[PDB]
């Protein structure tokens, strides 16, 4: 169970701004319900998968293509230069979404919706879910953060280590190739003796 | 043993200097043809990285990223890391910052003496085969 | 600019929860602002510094202490040996809050709330609040995993990079050694020529 909140100004009323909520059970293939609220009235509607089938049958468009344009339109998804307007009318109980594009608008889908006996009990569930879902992220978020503290740190103690090591390799090539150098200066000083030795003699 | 016991002789020798050393180092590589050892092939050529936000100045580290660890097991191995630009300067690093390859392209023209522009990932692929990949293909 | 919402359960009212809103401006001395609605009516009030400091001042603690009380009370900061009874009458919209502790209740607070003609722009704003909050949470999250995974990817390859050093360096004063003893003998052969020669000579 995934619920969705989108917030869409209706061209009729644009001063106003409605909240629409989306739940659903694993995907919208098999439908969901959709609620919507202006903090004074609220209505609700079930799309469930027969109802998307026949809207898809009846507008003769592939399913992919209807499941993807809900995506972007319902959850919120649309694009920089993709925008769709929702039209709701409370007289007729009606509620049609449709994508504006070169000045000229193709429909998307249409859904009929019936007024809730009372909005307070939608407005507090959505409220509660709201704070819920905010009290998880600060959750999440200071988790991830003393996470991202503590790799830091891990971070830090590895570029020391490393330091130490290529020091200490640095160190013992140094120390021994001066004794090395020293040894072979002695040999060569001794080599020139004899050499001069021989050539005396 | 006789080798070892030999050198434990020697008490201490800290007479030289860095750069008398390195020389040394490498005359003994070239007299000894010794350049075909897996570590120290990164002697003979200087390294420069982009770890700095301006180039030439040692107040702007931008330490915290993967160019440190880079310039140290290029040290490791050998590489005589430089922290300034020298004219002498034949190897530089860039990451995946090249909003600065105008600058350095610039500085190497202007040098009497050009380095080849080198990435990060050169570096790291070399490490495995420990030998001195052709530049052409990370230019 | 800061904001604190909170559920409460009224003791008129044991089946509903209404949610109050805090707002102070820089700090919760200062002053604040209590905002509670159950979903279709809202109440406003207003406390000033000189409302809180007379409250310290009448109940005899230091305006510290009280300030912490009442921001672990109505922000929901209680801790886990601690309960709060809140009350509000609505004929005579007086709202108050008390300390319920073993058998024995403490007056906290009270405010006179003036119900609000427009509850659904206030309804309104709250949930546009929490939706900006907990989408600038969830963005926050998202680029704080990032970089916790590539923080991590580059731990993972500077430990690796550690591996190899540590097992190369141990080779490599055996193979510098073997160089080393490889000439020694090498100036061993030539002495022992020029040694021979002279002796021949």
């Amino acid at each position: 169970m995934e619920r969705k909140i989108s917030r869409i100004h209706l061209v009729s009323e644009p001063s106003i701004t409605h909240f629409l909520q989306v739940s659903w059970e694993k995907t919208l293939e098999s439908g969901f319900v959709i609620t919507l609220t202006d903090g004074h009235s609220a209505w609700t509607g079930t799309v469930s998968e027969s109802e998307i089938s026949q809207e898809a049958d009846d507008m003769a468009m592939e399913k992919g293509k209807y499941v993807g344009e809900l995506r972007k339109a319902l959850l919120s998804g649309a694009g920089p230069a993709d925008v769709y307007t929702f039209n709701f009318s409370k007289e007729s109980c009606y509620f049609f979404f449709e994508k504006n594009l070169k000045d000229v608008s193709f429909r998307l889908g249409s859904f009929n919706l019936e007024k809730v006996e009372n909005p307070a009990e939608v407005i507090r569930e959505l409220i509660c879910y709201c704070l819920d879902t905010i009290a998880e992220n600060q959750a999440k978020n200071e988790h991830l953060q003393k996470e991202n503290e503590r790799l830091l740190r891990d971070w830090n103690d590895v570029q020391g280590r490393f330091e130490k090591c290529v020091s200490a390799k640095e160190a013992l090539e140094t120390d021994l190739y001066k004794r090395f150098i020293l040894v072979l200066n002695e040999k060569k000083t001794k080599i020139r003796s004899l050499h001069n030795k021989l050539l005396n003699a | 043993n006789q080798l070892k016991e030999v050198f434990s002789g020697i008490k201490n020798s800290n007479e030289q200097t860095p750069e008398e050393m390195a020389s040394l180092i490498a005359d003994l590589e070239y007299r000894y043809s010794w350049d075909c050892s897996p570590l120290s092939m990164f002697r003979r050529h200087t390294v420069y990285l982009d770890s700095y936000a301006v180039i030439n100045d040692l107040s702007t580290k931008n330490e915290g990223t993967r160019l440190a660890i880079k310039a140290l097991e290029l040290r490791f191995h050998g590489a005589k890391v430089v922290s300034c630009l020298a004219e002498g300067v034949s190897h530089v690093i860039i990451g995946e910052d090249h909003s600065r390859v105008a600058d350095f392209k610039a500085f190497r023209r202007t040098f009497k003496r050009k380095f080849k522009i080198l990435k990060e990932s050169w570096v790291t692929d070399s490490i495995d085969k420990c030998e001195l990949q052709e530049e052409n293909q990370y230019l």
